């Protein structure tokens, strides 16, 4: 028949390259377009959802970023308002792992993946260069405290040198200004490589204590993943700060059209298909979920679409991006450049040479033992006998029966 | 030290010296310790050394 | 001079409430609150969200509550949102409504009159006891609310002294359709005489169909559910086995203007306290429309107390996740016929049932010693 899909921008541009998209994707059952702009409130656009939808009965909603830069409310109301109808609807530019879950927005597949993945590429950089202790530093936050999750049930993947082993994890507290305490706690472990992720803000206060607490000198080795690079940020970055980057970071056009071309290939499936029962565009009138919806998903959940202007694009077992690339960036004396780029588990070197803070030019250890420890010890009768000391700081010697001195640490 | 479950939540933790070993606070215990399957769990214990 | 929303869907006795409106003795604390009821029908989330930015604009609204009758979650999660995005608190305190979401905003100041899901699990456990039932075994349905359920059942068991043997907690979900295969084998082990479900009103109807397919029935078996798959007036297909369990609140004698009135005196106090002794008192001319730029005046300080009020006696402290401290609530049984006798109340830590013995449907032996 003729199904109708929508979608929610902020370029007209790209608003006549969906049209463009949708004429094209008609040489593979008719499809019609449907394009809202968006609005500086989320009042309006939670009315232009139905004041639209229902206008259009859609089948499908396509939703990108707003010229908003935080912008983490901006993909919440469109998404869990098709919910109230199962409608699966999909989205670009969204990376604040909140719609990573399953309940809440039960109705949500993304394009690009979110940051939680970005972290768990750090494991092959940790088995290339052979290093195994790690400090790991991140906000308190949902965020954050995905990021570990991730991170967790990577490092647990070993059951089989024994690679990598975590050794603290410092709950950062997010918006705060005074952080040096956790920096000494930092600095007095055994271990120099260090992986912080956090608001794209705050990196830079972090920096700044940082560089006042000297331990961005030689022997050091960070990561980052990606807003932690950009922003002001970068105004306070010591050198040799490697950091990670997508390598389809902003382009709406091309999502955009691989978007159309998966929805194509999956309604082509779709209207192939017995009990297809048409979701009602009366959201006013009919308070009921078309089965066409958990249907639709579990349709949608097959394909695997050939090739896209982003490569292959497949989707993970939560309904999100699967196996994209990546390019290992570096800074490099106030100037980024490009290292390596990882897809899978390849990851490329290149050209240029790799630095280290400090101008050192090796793979430095990661780690040196220490050689002042610490000791606990209880206060026990015929083991460790406790005794005040002399007025003079120490305590007073004496001897045994054979007269020999008592060593009185 | 040992081991009990903290503020009426799912977090079980290591009460005592015990656990200050397990947050870093120092990194040998010498001292009377005893062994046994708990503490031997996650610690690595020297070989015996009194009986 | 504050104003107060109280809208209602579907059928009550609107003219009872109205007058049950002016029930209590407010008369020693300057608030002289405004009411103004609307009805409607169930038409949409617009119609929801015209109609209370048409109140809050209209009456300088700065609190509202809400009931409805159907069985619809969305709606709740809507209001949240609501909630969200408008500084003013929201109390859902009848109906659909009060359905448990799974978390709230941080920012968000809505609540919700009825049982938290730990408050469930304590309960059932107290009733486990006074019925000596000492062994069991649980099964989900993979809403992904059943971890908190199973590690507070679990972190209560392990401590106590009473010797709770609990055996082989089992997860199933064929939500990947033709997996039922695998259910009535994952089902089969299930050798405790007690069983513990927490499901879906939807699924349980084939749930209980399978398990009637492996012999789980009323010769030797007992079951207990969570409200949220029963609906007290609502009905249910003959798949439940007869002599179910489960546990509500006093819906059956309290879902009436009575909370009306605990939702009224409640915001009242609160302002009272609040406000009087802060001297101040956040009152937005109250666009809809035009609300991003009207958050200048942060809350910050009705959730500083609208935890900690009470009146007639009746204490109505609230906890940060949105149930309350602790509310009256009441466990039934299916009976023979397709109802739900009145069996057990409960109130503070307390439990009181009418029995001494389970009525039960031979091998089972008095036995006198001395
Ligand atoms: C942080 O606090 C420490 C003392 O705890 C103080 O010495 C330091 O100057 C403070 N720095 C910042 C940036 O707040
Ligand atoms: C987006 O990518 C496509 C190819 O991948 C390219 O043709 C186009 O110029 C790009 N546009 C932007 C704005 O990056
Ligand atoms: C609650 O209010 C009463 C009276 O104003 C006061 O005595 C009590 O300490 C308060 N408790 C809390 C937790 O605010």
């Amino acid at each position: 028949k003729i199904v109708n899909i929508g979608a929610v921008l902020s370029t007209r541009k790209h608003e006549q390259m969906f049209r463009e998209a949708v004429n094209q994707a008609n040489k593979r059952i008719q499809l019609q377009a449907t394009s809202v702009t968006h609005k500086p409130n989320a009042i309006q656009m939670a009315l232009s959802v139905c004041e639209d939808l229902i206008s259009s009965q859609v089948y499908a909603i396509l939703v990108s970023h707003p010229p908003t830069p935080n912008d983490h409310f901006t993909p919440t109301p469109v998404s869990y308002t098709a919910g109230f109808y199962r409608i699966p609807v999909l989205g670009l530019t969204t990376r604040m792992s909140i719609y990573s879950d399953k309940s809440i927005h039960l109705s949500f597949l993304r394009t690009v993946p979110p940051y939680s993945h970005q972290s768990s590429v750090w494991f092959e950089m940790m088995r290339v260069y052979n290093w195994n202790h790690i400090i790991l530093l991140v906000s308190d936050d949902h965020e954050g405290r995905a990021a570990q999750k991730r991170l967790e049930t990577l490092l647990e993947e070993r059951e089989s040198k024994r690679g990598p082993k975590a050794e603290k994890v410092l709950q950062f507290d997010p918006g705060t200004k005074n952080v040096t305490a956790l920096l000494m706690e930092a600095r007095e472990l055994e271990a120099r490589v260090i992986i912080l992720s956090a608001s794209e803000d705050d990196a830079a206060t972090v920096y700044r204590a940082a560089a006042m607490l000297d331990m961005t000198g030689s022997g050091y080795v960070w990561l980052v993943g990606e807003r932690e690079i950009s922003g002001n940020a970068l105004r306070y970055a010591p050198d040799g700060i490697i950091g990670l980057q997508l390598i389809n970071g902003k382009n709406e056009s091309a999502h955009i059209s691989d978007a159309v071309g998966v929805v194509a290939q999956a309604v082509h499936e779709l209207l192939e298909k017995e009990n297809i029962t048409d979701p009602p565009r009366g959201c006013v009138g009919n308070t009921n979920i078309w089965k066409t919806g958990p249907l639709f998903k579990r349709v949608l959940m097959s394909s695997k679409y050939a090739d896209g202007v982003t490569g292959r694009v497949e989707f993970n077992e939560d309904g999100d991006r699967k196996f994209a690339q990546y390019s290992i960036m570096n800074l490099q004396n106030r100037k980024l450049v490009q290292v390596g780029i990882y897809n899978g588990t390849h990851v490329i070197p290149n050209d240029r040479k790799i630095i280290w803070p400090g101008g050192e030019t090796e793979k430095p250890r990661g780690y040196q033992m220490s050689t002042r420890l610490k000791i606990v010890t209880i206060h026990q009768e015929p083991f460790v006998y406790v005794k005040p000391t002399m007025s003079d700081g120490t305590c007073k010697e004496e001897f045994t029966v054979n007269g020999d001195p008592v060593k009185k640490v | 030290g040992t081991q009990e479950r903290v503020q009426n939540s799912n977090k079980k933790e290591w009460n005592g010296m015990m656990g200050e070993l397990l947050s870093g606070q120092a990194d040998m215990i010498v001292a009377p310790l005893t062994i046994n399957n708990e503490r031997a769990q996650y610690i690595e214990f020297s070989k015996p050394f009194k009986y | 001079s504050i104003g107060i929303a109280v809208i209602l869907v579907g059928t009550s006795d609107e003219v009872a409430i109205k007058d049950a409106h002016e029930k209590d003795d407010f008369h020693h604390l300057s608030v002289v609150p405004r009411v103004e009821l609307v009805a409607m029908n169930e038409t949409d989330p617009k119609s929801i969200i015209t109609r209370i930015c048409d109140l809050m604009s209209d009456r300088k609204i700065q609190g509202v509550v809400f009931a409805d009758d159907t069985d619809q979650e969305a709606i709740a999660q809507i209001l949240d949102f609501i909630s969200a995005q408008t500084l003013t608190p929201i109390l859902g305190i009848h109906g659909g409504s009060s359905m448990i979401m799974a978390d709230k905003d941080e920012s968000s100041m809505f609540f919700q009159f009825g049982p938290s899901i730990e408050q469930q699990a304590s309960v059932m456990l107290n009733i486990m006891e006074e019925y000596d039932w000492y062994i069991f075994s649980i099964v989900t349905t993979y809403f992904p609310g059943y971890q908190d359920f199973v590690n507070k059942i679990r972190s209560t068991i392990e401590n106590s002294f009473v010797g709770w043997e609990l055996e082989e907690v089992l997860l199933l979900d064929m939500s990947l359709d033709d997996g039922d295969s695998k259910i009535q084998n994952q089902l089969k082990k299930l050798q405790s005489p007690i069983i513990l479900l927490y499901c879906t009103k939807e699924e349980a109807t084939y749930i209980f169909e399978v398990a009637n397919s492996v012999g789980l029935t009323g010769y030797g078996y007992t079951w207990i559910v969570p409200s949220l798959v029963a609906g007290d007036t609502d009905t249910v297909p003959s798949e439940f086995p007869t002599g179910l369990i489960s546990v509500s609140y006093d819906e059956w004698d309290y879902g009436l203007p009575a909370r009306v009135r605990d939702g009224i005196a409640i915001i009242t106090t609160a302002a009272s306290d609040m406000l009087s002794e802060h001297s101040f008192i956040p009152e937005p001319k109250s666009s809809c429309y035009n609300t991003h730029e009207k958050r200048i005046y942060q809350s910050n300080m009705l959730n500083r107390y609208l935890i900690n009020v009470t009146f007639e006696g009746r204490d109505l402290s609230f906890s940060e996740d949105g149930y309350q401290m602790h509310p009256k609530l009441v466990i039934i049984l299916l009976n023979k016929e397709r109802k739900w006798e009145r069996v057990g109340k409960w109130k503070d830590k307390s439990l009181q049932m009418k029995y001494y013995v389970w009525p039960r449907m031979d091998d089972h032996l008095s036995i006198v010693t001395l």
